[PDB]
């Protein structure tokens, strides 16, 4: 895991021209400082462990949050899994083409009480359901539904107070990796919608309050953190430059290369 | 999500527009199948006014007076991924931006449509 | 004697020369090969036709004007109207392939101007209209060369490629292409460049109708300039030979 | 069935024990000591080697 | 029950941790791993290739590819300037957004060497000579060639190798510098100046055009991830 | 780790002059009792563990606390690592030119209700988040800012009523040790300001309420505490006499060099 | 799981504690010790050094 | 007390979990297990054995 | 608990009929695609491990519920323990 | 007494510990690794063997 | 792998047990038995050694 | 390959490059070098810098015209305000050095010239 | 942080002031830029009134009518380190203490200037 050593050298006259090349050809010069200074020895201790693209991923990052409420209209929540709809953990996802992993879920979920006229409230403490519905699987459409039975869809039960929940999820895919970046279609005849495909369905999560709690109203927020582990990925990319538009395509705005300066010898930005 | 959500159709008065709205489903999408059509005419000032639903098996038209028996769906089998719709008879009075939601849940999707209507048969 | 400027590269019953060349890139350091048992999935037995469609095909020429932003071809796409490499493609659900590219431009040692010459896999491309994407005559140039613009093409209601150069058409910095495969085309040094392209995917074939998964872009960085008396037609052409190509699933010709 | 492995520490080795709990791979912990490298497929990617002391082009 | 006691830390979500926890999915079989070229194992990796640098940053020149273009001329003297800008990796806008300036500002500590390639795009009948400098800190930047001359520096000759190599190696006092903009970590000069004209025969262009390339050499590291200053959102996308 | 014996010495008349010497040399007299009084031999036992480095050094102290509140105009709370804000640790860390240590960081947090004329106040139960930017990172401009996604920064998430969060640090510096003092500038002209370096910046801290409980308002406040470990330190120093001014200086008001006395003879203190 | 009983003690913070913490950052690496002059391992090391008394504290 | 620390993911139930668990019924002595015929042990079994297609599944 | 690979197999032509048999005996057919046409020979590695008898049955599911309150009528919850 | 086991891998081996705490085996965690299989009960119940390659009836 | 160490006593031996948790040294605990000194290098700097017991100036 | 026509110089801190040279005329066959013990006469110990002297100081450049007769420069005295050799120079009453010279000119292949380059022990006027 | 702080600055009628407010910005200072002066005057009651401000890339002058067309920046490029402005025409009537307030988040710093104005020109 070190970085190289330097190699001591002295004074040279000679037909050996290491620091004159061709960049045609595609090739990166190999060049080191003692082709073309005099140099001492170094003893470099240095390590390279902390941008292994495994360290540079596994951290938690929150992907998305919605809310619900123990009364009224929207009694429970809904979100199609994914990566695209936070910027942050897509742009360092987005320098490879190919990438596998494991993940790493953590959920925190908090609540809130609203104004309201009614007296004499004294809530009991809540306790929450959270389903995971793989792709095909039937959906619940109200809060109070055989779905939430969850005989064979893996859901986590929680009481507030406590330390947040958190599961694992392994590599998922029906292909060989994920693909970040997909330049085709998925209908034969190409007249659809570009770039969609279903090499990263991953399902669906909703939530929702088990109990109502006491007479007043309640609102809750469960936010999603995503930790990729074990992560394997292939054919680095250009970072993105362009601001994101949309979670399911790459539509960009045009941008400049860089900021700039006042004169090409000016040693500040502007 | 449906094809292509922003667009513009220009035709004459007296012609017969076609709205075209096709979609394709997700394997996660697997509630009940909803369609609605909706209005914001340029004109008037009134705004998102249901024209023509789709709901449990069928249809329900009547809900605009003035396109009264002149919106109809376009396709045999719509469930399909097709939902798209014919306007008939235009006039000047129907100018505006059309609007096409489909949901199945998880997945909602919307479209677009601003109808242009002029005097004259002519592209420019 | 000898020098490490010339090259001959013979490709079913093709050949192509070079006198003034720099040297070839090769992929990620990986030479193209037939898909292997344990990697398959597919089980029916593969069709190898080995020089039919393993072979050199020139495309149709482009003018390198003083003002040009540059130019991409989709590779399937780019060939596929084109000899038995087309007829596979048209009768076959399941295709897999590397490629030889090789790019050809000549001028005097009076001309200036220099090219990147890129191998992009899975190019995504943006739309101009923010809430749509692009339409298949846009992105797909079929055997005649797309371009680029010089200014951001204007947002409307279309379907149009957001065309840009300095962002690839890809919301990217030109200037970082360089982490692909890829040569330069200098003027003064060189007048061909050569890549070869191993097989990319996350699955171990696909459909070659449906998804291009890789895409070569041709970009002025300086730009050509001559005096006046020196010839003023330059034109750049391409020719791309397929390898180690197989297809599966054989059924009635289309692609719908 | 515990498993040592060294900690990461400074220059100018201590140790420390793990155990699996679960029965599937993707439960265990990080893989965060891998530190191979190949950086020569992205540079260098050229048929013909290139020695440094030697012009590019002949 | 084993008699326990719990330490402070106990049932916090620490965003760094690395614990195990039980999989949702028993026994769920993962599809093969195939052989795709193009593994990456380390970031530097991606550091250590070349990537073109926006030196001609100027007004709106970076909305075209001119940015990337260095001019040069025939000139009616010698020793004038070509070009000047900071060695600040991370921070200088010349540098902020190639491979190399995109992976720094991830970190927050950077070391070693640098290496800057460049390639003469003349016509080939253009000749010329180069000196490529560079100056460490400590008395400001130089602007005349003869002072430019006492520090480190190249001096290339133009011909059939189209390329030159300037290294800048590392000279510090600390064995690490910030990737933000810091003067007790300042990194220098670099600066490059005509050594002799550029000359041409009639009916060849006498303007002519440099480019310029940057990457890591094998000493190069970086430290203490964090968040990037170039990505940012208002809400979430649809 | 023991202390030394007393050798047992008996009675003496000779040349050997133990108790004579020469303070001008800058050496320290070696001078046992035995050199000048007939002593009996002591077998001591007493050990100096208690004064190593590493023992006087860890203990967990607070640097700095603070607040915010869920509603109103201080929604969150923002400190630039330092020890130099607290009296007792900061003197006890000045003792030495030079050091390196490892931190242990602990956070106490607690809230309190505050006067208001809302009723029905039926709070929920508070989650808070600590964020930390290392130096260069963007920072949060607002409470709902997209910085508190924390897909690179490390975040703490913590409910009230549990354990008090708690998380180690490495020896951070771009130096091989910090610098307690710095007798220089950070400018290469030296007109700026003076004793100012960037071997010892550590970054800044965030703390907010995820959620804001109930209808009420609520002030919380953040206590910080450091705990050096593995502690290596160089080149003592005179303790600090005179009170701390500031915290980005050593400026001081002079003062005597002790407290007084009655007359050279007196046996009391004044 | 294994079945545990929390004794006294539980959850407390407790100043002059000595327990391991999981890190904030994972497999960062310190910058390479050097050698410095004067060295302190004990502070009664101080204590043996003679320093100067203010024996005439009288007044100003 | 040994020192611990508990990890998020206390005290939650998810239910695609395998734990061990306390018997509400100490010692209890199940009844003995008989040979019966058809034994299953994976759905794919059932999966390889033939089944009539409806493919006229046309109105009524 | 692998499945089977997949053996490579020319053309034929002989007596020998795996694709035509007698549905009537009660027997299913152990035809593989090799039988009635050309195949490459493939390496499978797939698993069967999520569809054993136990795998299938071993989750949690909510089989009843009830309510009872402090204060009333119903002061108690009472349930005959069944899946059905 | 502690038992090691093989986890659940992917293709292209690691263990885990396990130690019962309780005096009933129906205190146990489930077993989920039992891959035995047996289709030939359900398909060719006949009494005589049909060979794939002949005709089922001559 | 479990280190045994010696803890502190009175005078007038009895031995405790640690395992690292964690894959980082600076995740250790303290170390407090680290008991060397060295005192000459504050008092007594000087490049002639002085013999207490002769007279320091000759 | 190779190339007899390439050459690299590399002093102190410095390094120079060309594609166009002839050889490298070395002296009258002596390499330079130190002073030795059984040559030498001042007895105090002599100070060698070594990389802060030793290396590249590229003149003002001159301009060659149609009528240009020629130019001279005298080797100390040319560098004597010239970095640390310029202080070195200045601090001492002794000084010895050998030198690496270099002159640079390059034309298209349509301008036509020539030029004598020399090194002049005691060049006296 | 600002350079110094503290200081008193003598000038005469008719002069025009510069008050120096130069400072260095720490590698946490990640924040946008803002650059506010201040006035308390020794004559009248009045305390803390803005005189000009910068913020979010542009200037505004025209808070205090006294000083109006003579309190300007005298640095073309601020950023860079330097937000020290310019006094013309002085008169008795502004003597008084100026304060400078640079923020940059977390990052923030004042400097007191306390400007004395004398009848003839002489530091005696």
């Amino acid at each position: 895991g070190r970085v190289a050593d330097t190699v001591g050298t002295g004074p040279t006259n000679s037909e050996a021209i290491p620091a004159l090349t061709a960049a045609e050809t595609g090739h990166t010069s190999q060049v080191v400082p003692g082709d073309t200074m005099q140099t001492r020895h170094v003893k470099n201790y240095h390590s390279r462990s902390e941008s292994t693209v495994e360290n540079f991923l596994c951290r938690s990052a929150c992907v998305y949050f919605t809310e619900y409420k123990n009364s009224g209209s929207k009694r429970y929540a809904e979100w199609v899994v994914t990566t695209r709809q936070a910027a942050q953990l897509r742009r360092k996802l987005e320098f490879f083409t190919y990438i596998r992993f494991d993940l790493e879920l953590t959920f925190v979920i908090t609540s809130t009480q609203q104004p309201s006229t009614t007296q004499n409230q004294d809530a009991q403490i809540l306790t929450h359901q959270i389903m995971y519905v793989p792709p095909g699987g039937p959906v619940p459409d109200k809060v109070d539904s055989y779905v939430w039975q969850t005989s064979t869809n893996p859901s986590v039960f929680w009481t507030e107070g406590n330390a947040p929940p958190r599961m694992s999820i392994p590599f998922l895919s029906i292909g060989n990796a994920y693909s970040n970046f997909y330049d085709g279609w998925s209908d034969f005849s190409r007249d659809g919608v570009y770039g969609i495909n279903t090499l990263n369905s991953m399902g669906t999560l909703y939530a929702r309050h088990v109990n109502t709690g006491g007479t007043g109203p309640i609102k809750s927020t469960i936010r999603i953190y995503f930790k990729p582990k074990h992560v394997k990925a292939w054919i680095p990319r250009p970072p993105r430059l362009c601001q994101y538009e949309k979670a399911k395509n790459v539509n960009f705005q045009p941008s400049g290369v860089t900021t700039t300066r006042q004169s090409i010898t000016a040693m500040t930005n502007t | 999500s449906i094809t292509t959500p922003e667009e513009m159709i220009e035709k004459a008065k007296g012609e017969t527009a076609y709205l075209p709205c096709k979609f394709t489903l997700s394997p996660e999408d697997q509630g009940p199948l909803d369609i609605e059509w909706l209005i914001s005419p340029a004109d008037n000032q009134k705004v998102d006014q249901v024209i023509i639903l789709y709901s449990g098996d069928k249809i329900y038209d009547d809900y605009y007076p003035d396109l009264k028996g002149r919106v109809h769906f376009t396709s045999n089998d719509l469930k399909s991924g097709d939902a798209s719709i014919n306007v008939t008879n235009l006039q000047l009075s129907d100018i505006g931006t059309y609007q096409c939601k489909v949901k199945k849940a998880p997945g909602v999707a919307n479209k677009k449509i601003h109808l242009v209507v002029l005097v004259k048969p002519s592209g420019a | 004697g000898y020098s490490d400027r010339v090259r001959s590269i013979t490709l079913g019953n093709s050949t192509i020369t070079t006198q003034e060349c720099a040297n070839v890139v090769v992929g990620y350091g990986v030479w193209p090969d037939y898909l292997k048992d344990n990697e398959a999935t597919a089980e029916d037995q593969p069709t190898q036709p080995d020089v039919a469609t393993c072979r050199f095909y020139t495309l149709d020429s482009v003018q390198w004007q003083k003002t040009s932003p540059g130019w991409w071809w989709k590779l399937p796409d780019a060939l596929s109207n084109l000899g038995l490499f087309g007829q596979n493609m048209q009768y076959h659900y399941l295709g897999r392939t590397g490629y030889t590219i090789h790019v050809q431009c000549n001028a005097s040692k009076f001309h200036q101007g220099c090219l990147l010459v890129v191998c992009v896999p899975e190019a995504e491309m943006g739309c101009a209209t923010l809430d749509n994407t692009p339409s298949s005559a846009e992105l797909l140039g079929g055997d005649a060369a797309k371009e680029f613009a010089g200014e951001p093409i204007a947002s409307g209601s279309n379907k149009l490629v957001q065309r840009v150069v300095y962002n690839a058409g890809m919301g990217i910095g030109v200037g970082n292409l360089t982490i692909f495969p890829h040569q330069w085309i200098n003027l003064r040094t060189n007048n061909s460049a050569t890549i070869v392209m191993p097989y990319t995917n996350s699955v171990p074939m696909d459909n070659m109708f449906r998804h291009n998964n890789v895409t070569l872009m041709v970009i002025p960085f300086v730009p050509l300039d001559y005096c006046p008396g020196s010839t003023t037609y330059v034109p750049i052409t391409v020719t791309i030979a397929p390898m180690n190509a197989e297809y599966n699933g054989l059924r009635l010709a289309g692609h719908q | 069935g515990a498993q040592v492995s060294t900690q990461k520490t400074g220059a100018h080795i201590i140790h420390y024990t793990n155990i699996n709990y679960y029965k599937d791979a993707a439960s265990n912990s990080a893989t965060r000591q891998d530190f191979a490298q190949d950086p020569g497929k992205f540079t260098e990617p050229v048929k013909d080697i290139m020695i440094k002391s030697l012009p590019a082009l002949n | 029950g084993l008699p326990t006691m719990n330490t402070p830390g106990s049932c916090q979500f620490l965003t760094s941790d690395d614990f195990q926890s039980p999989s949702a999915m028993p026994q769920y079989d993962v599809t093969p791993e195939m052989r795709i070229p193009g593994e990456v194992k380390n970031l530097m990796e991606i550091a250590e290739v070349d990537s073109v640098v926006p030196v001609q940053n100027v007004g709106e020149k970076v909305n075209s590819m001119e940015a990337y273009q260095i001019p040069v001329r025939s000139n009616e003297g010698s020793g004038t300037q070509v070009f000047g800008f900071p060695l600040q990796p991370g921070y200088s806008s010349v540098f902020s957004r190639t491979l190399l300036g995109e992976i720094l500002n991830y970190y927050t500590h950077w070391s070693g060497s640098i290496k800057l390639t460049f390639m003469f795009c003349g016509s080939a009948m253009a000749t010329g000579k180069f000196l490529l400098a560079y100056s460490p800190l400590g008395a400001g930047a130089p602007t005349k060639r003869v002072d430019a001359m006492l520090g480190t520096h190249v001096v290339w000759d133009v011909g059939l190798q189209s390329s030159c190599v300037l290294c800048i190696p590392w000279i510090s006092q600390t064995h690490y510098r910030y990737v933000a903009s810091d003067e007790c970590t300042a990194g220098g000069f670099i600066t490059c100046w005509y050594q002799t004209n550029i000359v041409v025969p009639a009916d060849a262009q006498s303007s002519c055009y440099i480019m310029c390339f940057v990457s890591a050499c094998n000493d190069f590291s970086v430290r203490l991830l964090k968040d990037t200053p170039f990505i940012s959102q208002e809400n979430f996308f649809q």
